[PDB]
């Protein structure tokens, strides 16, 4: 069987930037049968590259392709923020059909720091007896962003579980929502309900709040 | 154009069978070779069977003796028929196009989720996240399995729509937020529903948020 090793696994570039991305087989393969995809999160991959070189249909120029024997490469000449994917290649010049592990991209656009707002649980939810207080920190850059929840200044740990949003096609931001979730005697036993957030795009961190009985 | 249009994915039991077809349009399946390939959630590309032009079929190892591959040439459709389901087998499987001479893969279906497991279904419970730029949305909490669709105003507002990757809670069950953000001086006249949809329970809930 042919393992292809893509190297490199992650790749972070800003916009303009050239991006060369590699592809080594274990055997000799074939030019005319290796391929790329470009796979964009919740789609298929689309086919980029044939046959090591030639571009798909309605593939942009700054595609392409090239390499021989055992090392293979596609550049994107000028990354564009809708570049963001993971790139596979792809060998049947000898079967099995084997993929590489991919190359996830991002798009390293500038500093841009979160909008950070907090939400109370709602009173339908309390019916049920639990209360689940939801940080939203809306479009960002980098990924890294630190959310810590204060109860009446208490630290709490354990307690929450944090999403991100796959970096956006257009501005290359994130977004980060924060749950803190608490039965319901013991969030209407408190007060005071703080998300402090630490982040590259802030001087300082940022905390918003809300009185339970406010 | 070319299409190729997924059904069959859901919820199975382990040790259950599942069959998945892929409806063609554009091209014939019975004079092209087929193929069905497989991805694991945040896992790589996984060929799992081919079926030639000629009919002559091929399957990846683990999959060899409990997966057929197929077509309807009446019905321009492709089938993979799957027995003795493991927890190994939860992905989202993609038909596709390819070539006999260099089998890469120029057109793919848009992909169907098969998630393999033996907890119950569980329709999700909706509550509003109301603002007090605005921020709002809706907490689509206690589901099982993946995914939900979540929409606003029927599809009208996508503009700023922020739906994030569920997680799973300690209890086994999904969670996840759909916000928007919108201009407040909007907030009084205009009317905005989140619209979720979760098709492995039927559960369809249309939840309005409100100031």
């Amino acid at each position: 069987e042919i393992v292809l090793t893509q190297s490199p696994g992650t790749l972070s570039l800003s916009p303009g930037e050239r991006a060369t991305l590699s592809c080594r087989a274990s055997q000799s393969v074939s030019s005319s049968y290796l391929a790329w995809y470009q796979q964009k999160p919740g789609q298929a991959p689309r086919l980029l590259i044939y046959g090591a070189s030639s571009r798909a249909t309605g593939i942009p120029d700054r595609f392409s392709g090239s390499g021989s024997g055992t090392d293979f490469t596609l550049t994107i000449s000028r990354l564009e923020p809708e570049d963001f994917a993971v790139y596979y290649c792809q060998q049947y010049g000898s079967s099995p059909l084997t993929f590489g592990q991919g190359t996830k991209v991002e798009i390293k656009r500038t500093v841009a720091a979160p909008s950070v707002f907090i939400f109370p649980p709602s009173d339908e939810q309390l019916k049920s007896g639990t209360a689940s207080v939801v940080c939203l920190l809306n479009n960002f850059y980098p990924r890294e962003a630190k959310v810590q929840w204060k109860v009446d200044n208490a630290l709490q740990s354990g307690n929450s579980q944090e999403s991100v949003t796959e970096q956006d096609s257009k501005d290359s931001t994130y977004s980060l929502s924060s749950t803190l979730t608490l039965s319901k005697a013991d969030y209407e036993k408190h007060k005071v309900y703080a998300c402090e957030v630490t982040h590259q795009g802030l001087s300082s961190p940022v905390t918003k709040s809300f009185n339970r009985g406010e | 154009e070319v299409q190729l249009v997924e059904t069959g994915g859901g919820l199975i039991q382990p040790g259950g069978s599942l069959r998945l077809s892929c409806a063609a349009s554009g091209f014939t399946v019975s004079s092209n070779y087929m193929s069905w390939v497989r991805q694991a959630p945040g896992k790589g590309l996984e060929w799992v069977s081919v079926i030639y032009s000629g009919g002559s079929t091929y399957y990846a190892d683990s999959v060899k003796g409990r997966f057929t591959i197929s077509r309807d040439n009446s019905k321009n459709t492709l089938y993979l028929q799957m027995n003795s389901l493991r927890a190994e087998d939860t992905a989202v499987y993609y038909c596709a196009r390819y070539d006999g001479i260099y089998g890469e893969l120029d057109f793919w279906g848009q992909g169907t989720l098969v998630t393999v497991s033996s907890a119950s279904t569980k329709g999700p419970s909706v509550f509003p996240l109301a603002p007090s730029t605005a921020a709002l949305g809706c907490l689509v909490k206690d589901y099982f399995p993946e995914p939900v669709t979540v929409s606003w105003n029927s599809g009208a507002l996508t503009s700023g729509v922020h739906t994030f990757p569920a997680v799973l809670q300690s209890s086994g069950l999904y969670s996840l937020s759909s916000v928007v953000t919108v201009p407040s001086s909007s907030l009084g006249t205009q009317t905005y529903i989140c619209n979720v949809n979760h098709k492995p329970s039927n559960t369809k809930v249309d939840k309005k948020v409100e100031p």
